[PDB]
């Protein structure tokens, strides 16, 4: 488990070690109809066609083009209300939008910042850690020399 | 469409205004002219008070259950999105978990093995300062595979011959109409065998031709390799590896397998998922391999290289080898000559009588007897 | 948007989980540590109490469909005018 | 600001008193008939516990509302939903990867611990 990140101070040992494990993994080796068509728009690439006919039409027709007539009128009207009462308040009720949108982002960037102090601090503790078993690794490896030299002297 | 007095469906559904519930005009008026009072709340109420009869009038009596239909299949579709962003973010942890504890666990390799390698030199350098000839035609002479039942009867094929012979009695049981594999199925009644294209299955007869062998645990399936470059039971070849497969055996659980190849590796297959999920390498193509009944032992020839199948290593190594078997506490080899090694402290027989090639080695029950046949002898030892 | 005790834009917005509006924390934390209630419905409330899917912005799937809703339910009066008339 | 269940911006929020987390209406009163608990904690909550508590610019060509925005809508929920799966499908392969490889990497350390130690000893009985 234990391997120091920050005290340990090359790409080769990754591209060993790699192929060390690599050789060891040598060794070892709710909806209901909606779901279907929605899956099959999907894998398929194809949305289901819409109504292209109040577009077009054409004057002189016969009863199916006195339908269609009549239904650009009243769309029209509608169009033309529709319009009405988006000028009548124009660019108040845009701008007024606007400024909700920026209470929104502030909230995330805050939270963006709460975990920066977090992260930073968790890895702030480790550092410590990693600094102190360090030495301690560095103590035991000049006494485990001093040992090695010194049975020798004594034979 | 029910009163809230009587629970009778009204005919003649008339409310209070002072609790708004739908009750009928006749049970309402009985319990006004009771007492003056709203039966639910007991507040004041009066006859005048009650709204009566029905309320079309300029209305006349679709589309807006459309809209109420496009709500509620929508309210499934954000209820499924959540359920499955959570799983993703979920499993999402355990990857990243995973990816960093794995590169961390990764640089302890590392670290391990540079001291490894620093005891190494470190040491180094302080350390320096019977036997039966008619079974088979005498013209065309030779047996070139081997097989004992495993429930008592010997099987062998000849340089186009697959014989049953009684080992007891000293008869051959059987002739049946060169053969390089034979296998004897454990109900004594089947045998397989194999040749330079088909695979036949025997009772005096053949009974089927289909177009390495070796018997599945259950007793059903026969496992076949081939020059071909494909094994069978499905019929499957390695894309990458693409060469002869030269031997083929089942693991004695009946879920792995392996394949000797030409180009000198040992293929391990899973059967179920018909996957090659491991390979051993390590000189010249592939003559021979053998699992132990122990299930984790496997003896490989090309030298007899020896790999424990829990670790995947080959533990040992016995520097032509043409057939390997174990009894799990003997290994025998044969091909130059016939040799058994004790597998507990790797040589207890060693046997050179047949002149040529041996072609086959077997264990009789508990070791109790040897067997092996030649380029056209069976010897029992 | 607005804090509902001062009337200005709160620094720290917390929600209360009794009368549900958004308060300034130094601001309704004040008014705990007076009195443990809430400020507008004067029931009780504790410091404690105040409190994986991406989003989009609110704009023009279910706003589409209250959308429909206004037209239709305003076209409903519409033939009222013409069906009194 | 936002819904804790669709990603919404909601209309009419509504807190639950056992799980600080705001919820539109209509999506909480679902999961509590589906099953009656908190969707995040997964603590009891009924109907009865939750506690109730926007401008959109409806743009200047606003036909549409029923061919061009309709139909972007249900393409947009289509082709992420599938490529959501997709997503799903991919972090469980990518997780076989990752256990694999390390269980891999256990088997190297276990490995390599009997062979150090083993050469350490060694460099100490040489001295004798």
């Amino acid at each position: 488990m234990d391997g120091l990140s920050f005290v340990d101070k090359p790409d080769g040992y990754k591209n060993e070690i790699d192929q060390l494990v690599k050789k060891e993994f040598a060794n070892i080796k709710a909806d209901n109809s909606v779901s279907t068509l929605t899956n099959a728009l999907y894998t398929e690439y194809l949305k289901q066609r819409n109504n292209k006919k109040r577009r077009t039409p054409d004057f002189n027709d016969d009863d199916d083009t006195l339908f269609l007539e009549e239904y650009r009128r009243k769309y029209p009207r509608i169009d033309t209300s529709r319009y009405i009462p988006n000028e009548s308040s124009e660019v108040s009720l845009l701008g007024i939008v606007d400024s909700y949108l920026k209470h929104q982002e502030i909230v995330l960037d805050t939270l963006l910042p709460q975990t920066v102090s977090n992260q930073w601090r968790i890895n702030n503790d480790y550092i410590r850690q990693t600094c102190t078993i360090v030495e301690e690794m560095n103590i035991q490896q000049r006494k485990q020399i001093n040992d090695l030299e010194i049975y020798r002297k004594r034979l | 469409m029910l009163c809230a007095i009587s629970g009778k469906v009204p005919r003649r559904p008339v409310l209070s205004p002072k609790s708004r519930t739908i009750f009928e005009k006749s049970l309402l008026e009985q319990y006004v002219k009771d007492t003056g009072n709203d039966p639910i709340t007991n507040e004041p109420l009066s006859i005048e008070e009650i709204v009566e009869i029905v309320p079309s009038a300029q209305q006349a009596s679709s589309i807006p259950n459309l809209l109420t239909s496009l709500q509620n299949e929508w309210d499934a579709i954000m209820l499924e999105n959540f359920k499955l962003r959570s799983t993703l973010d979920s499993l999402t942890k355990k990857l990243s978990t995973v990816m960093y504890e794995r590169d961390a666990a990764k640089l302890v390799a590392a670290q391990l093995l540079m001291e490894k390698n620093e005891d190494s030199k470190d040491l180094p350098k302080s350390s320096q300062q019977d036997f039966v000839a008619r079974g088979k035609l005498k013209a065309p002479k030779w047996p070139i595979l081997k097989n004992l039942e495993l429930l008592q009867k010997t099987f062998p094929y000849k340089e186009k011959w697959v014989c049953m012979c009684r080992c007891e009695d000293g008869a051959l049981h059987f002739t049946q109409l060169k053969t390089i594999t034979t296998i004897t199925t454990p109900n004594p009644r089947t045998g397989g065998e194999h040749p330079a294209r088909l695979l036949l299955l025997y009772p005096k007869t053949n009974k089927v031709l289909r177009e390495y062998g070796h018997n599945e645990v259950n007793t059903e399936y026969f496992i076949w390799a081939d020059n071909r470059g494909t094994i069978g039971f499905y019929i499957v070849h390695s894309a990458k590896s693409d060469v002869e497969y030269s031997s083929g055996v089942l693991h004695k659980d009946s879920l792995l397998l392996a394949l000797y190849s030409p180009d000198g590796i040992l293929d391990v297959y899973n059967l179920s998922s018909p996957d090659q999920a491991s390979s051993r390498f390590p000189e010249a193509k592939i003559k021979e391999v053998k699992f132990a009944d122990n299930g984790y032992w496997m003896v490989v020839e090309c030298t007899v290289v020896c790999f424990d199948l829990r670790k995947d290593v080959g533990t040992l190594a016995y520097p032509g080898t043409v057939t390997y078997d174990i009894d799990m506490i003997a290994y025998s080899n044969e091909s130059n000559s016939l040799t058994i090694y004790k597998f507990d402290k790797k040589k207890n027989w060693t046997k050179d009588e047949e002149s040529a090639l041996c072609l086959q080695s077997d264990t009789a029950d508990f070791t109790d007897m040897d067997v092996v046949c030649g380029d056209a002898i069976l010897k029992t030892n | 948007m607005l804090c509902a005790i001062s009337g200005k834009v709160p620094r720290r917005p917390v929600l209360s989980p009794k009368s549900r509006t958004i308060f300034e924390k130094s601001l309704l934390e004040q008014y705990v540590k007076d009195t443990g209630n809430d400020p507008i419905t004067n029931e009780p409330l504790s410091i404690e109490e105040i409190v994986a899917q991406q989003a989009s912005l609110t704009e023009s799937i279910p706003n589409l469909l209250t959308s429909l809703q206004n037209e239709w339910d305003a076209i409903m009066l519409e033939n009222f005018k013409l069906r009194s008339t």
